[PDB]
């Protein structure tokens, strides 16, 4: 760890602190997870093991990379790449102005892509929030964080109840649902698309119950119908007021048709219905960034 | 070939190769123990055994068990020269690493020291999951044998919906086919054999070739030369009777049967060697 030198710490959790570093030969600049271990109780967290092992197998242009692991001393070093801005700060910098809608579309895209990736790899992200998504000069963005993350088996079994941070929680988790799997990143990336568009956050409640009403008020009080089994979930309760679906041209006013097909499908209250990062990225609102490949019929 | 449906979530083919291009990523040497020419396949089978009955007093997952047993053969496999006597320090900093990867809420670290008796501190513990995590290139997340028996099943009994993700299957009839796995896994010559292979010929004891190919994509050629190894093995499970679904405090019946448990197989080991 000598041919480091820290620049500035950029980041504090309970693993320990993400440092900006700089090669002092090459000119390379990275970003370093520091774990101390004299400080851990139980050696090594699951959370950085599980991140670790998950990276060093999830290589893809739209996650971020995870180039090397350190330990020296009682201390473990995560080196990663680094890039100097995330979403959440771009969003409020662009706040009076706007994201253009170009520029939205192409970073949607390159997060359906990295999302792709991750849950055909069988890995669910669960903390997809505009401060995990890291952006570079060049007009990329990227996947980051994976301390939540996690392998899903086929079938999932029941897996870590309450994940992801609450104003990008799905329904299904804050109604108390026994098993999930990727439809809570769709979710979490839908939540994003419409804050990007309107600069606000969609559902920024303040309690589950209220999370959960905040969403019900805008895309209507869900029952048998639209999600199956709704009425049985262990928070649901006949109790809940009844609210009319708002149309989305008052939701998100600057989409057009297809922006709002896209964003329904992506908040569709069914997991099971909810659209996949797969078939977003074949969505005409995307038409015109991509071309399909041939497909082999046999 | 596939035996996955079409996938929502993914193009079923990609699901498919990454998870077969991964147990190519996760070598098997069924003779690392030669690396250590003063430990005998016993001795594995001891240890191995040993950690069951940890995994069941604990109500580890079946998972946990299976990732730790492929922590240490792929961890032995990068090693030399080691003795006896550093077995159980290896196996429960094994144990550790999979419990830790795997658990919503595993064991403390002391209470891993705790099962030992005292012959393995916290202190070594920690030492030695370091090691085997670095030598192990902090590749952790294998394919496990238990995971594969895990995707057989949902496949044999999907409906129309053809959905994968949701587990739907028999508790008692897996927990009967994983006995014999655990059987198995206890001999080290299995592991000539790749894990998703191990896990269809087991399924085809009790079973059948279509349903075997239905379910896991080989062919009865494929197979075959795994079949005829657990030969033995599969009939003296068969003698024996076939065990029973249990419960357990604190443990959903919609998870029970993937609890790990153990049972005197070292006695049953030694008649499926003859
Ligand atoms: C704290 C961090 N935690 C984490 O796990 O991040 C990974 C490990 C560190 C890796 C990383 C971070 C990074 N740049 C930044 O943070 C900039 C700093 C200046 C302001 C904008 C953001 N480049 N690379 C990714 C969460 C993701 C942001």
């Amino acid at each position: 760890m000598e041919n480091f030198q820290k620049v500035e710490k950029i980041g504090e959790g309970t693993y320990g602190v993400v440092y900006k570093a700089r090669n002092k030969l090459t000119g390379e600049v990275v970003a370093l997870k520091k774990i101390r271990l004299d400080t851990e109780t139980e050696g090594v967290p699951s959370t950085a093991i599980r991140e670790i092992s998950l990276l060093k197998e999830l290589n893809h242009p739209n996650i971020v990379k995870l180039l090397d692991v350190i330990h020296t001393e009682n201390k473990l070093y995560l080196v990663f790449e680094f890039l100097h801005q995330d979403l959440k700060k771009f969003m409020d910098a662009s706040a009076l102005t706007g994201i253009p809608l170009p520029l939205i579309k192409s970073y949607l895209f390159q997060l359906l892509q990295g999302l792709a990736f991750c849950h055909s790899h069988r890995v669910l992200h669960r903390d997809l929030k505009p401060q995990n998504l890291l952006i570079n000069t060049e007009g990329a963005i990227k996947l980051a964080d994976f301390g939540l993350a996690r392998a899903f088996g086929v079938p999932v079994r029941t897996y870590t109840h309450e994940v992801v941070t609450l104003w990008y929680r799905a329904p299904e988790i804050l109604l108390g649902c026994k098993y999930y799997s990727t439809a809570v990143d769709i979710w979490s990336l839908g939540c994003i698309f419409a804050e990007m568009v309107t600069r606000r956050a969609l559902f920024p409640g303040d309690s589950e119950i209220d999370q959960l009403f905040r969403i019900f008020r805008t895309l209507g009080t869900p029952d048998e119908v639209v999600w199956p089994g709704v009425t049985s979930m262990p928070d649901y309760k006949p109790s809940f007021p009844k609210w009319a679906r708002q149309d989305f041209s008052k939701v998100v006013p600057p989409l057009d048709e297809d922006g709002r097909s896209l964003l329904s499908q992506m908040l569709h209250y069914d997991p099971n219905k909810r659209i996949s990062a797969k078939a977003a990225l074949a969505h005409p609102f995307f038409q015109d960034v991509t071309k399909p490949v041939p497909h082999l019929r046999l | 070939g596939s035996p996955l449906p079409v996938l929502s979530w993914a193009n079923r083919e990609e699901v498919w190769k990454i998870m077969l291009n991964k147990e190519k990523t996760y070598l098997r040497d069924q003779h690392f123990l030669e690396q250590h020419p003063l430990l005998q396949p016993k001795m594995r089978a001891i240890l191995l055994d040993w950690l069951m009955e940890v995994c069941e007093v604990y109500k580890l997952h079946r998972e946990t068990f299976y990732l730790a047993q492929d922590f240490f053969d792929r961890y032995m496999a990068t090693q030399e020269n080691v003795v006896k006597t550093l077995l159980q320090l290896i196996g429960i900093s094994s144990l550790f690493i999979a419990a830790k990867l795997e658990e919503i809420y595993p064991p403390k670290l002391h209470q891993f020291a705790y099962v030992t008796d005292g012959a393995c501190s916290g202190d070594e513990i920690l030492t030695m999951e370091l090691m085997i995590m670095k030598a192990l290139k902090w590749r952790l997340s294998p394919l496990t044998i238990v995971s594969w028996l895990n995707v057989y099943m949902q496949v044999a009994y999907l409906n129309d919906l053809h959905e994968v993700l949701l587990p739907q299957y028999p508790q008692q009839i897996f927990i009967q086919i994983a006995e014999l796995l655990d059987l198995c896994v206890l001999d080290v010559d299995c592991l000539e054999f790749p894990y998703g292979i191990l896990a269809a010929s087991a399924l085809y004891h009790f079973s059948s070739s279509e349903l075997m190919q239905k379910v896991s994509g080989y062919q009865w050629c494929d197979i075959e030369n795994c079949v005829k190894w657990m030969v033995p093995f599969a009939m003296v499970i068969r003698e024996t009777g076939s065990s029973k679904l249990k419960h357990f405090r604190g443990v959903a019946d919609e998870d029970a049967h993937n609890i790990q448990t153990h049972r005197d197989s070292l006695d049953l080991l030694d008649k499926a060697r003859a």
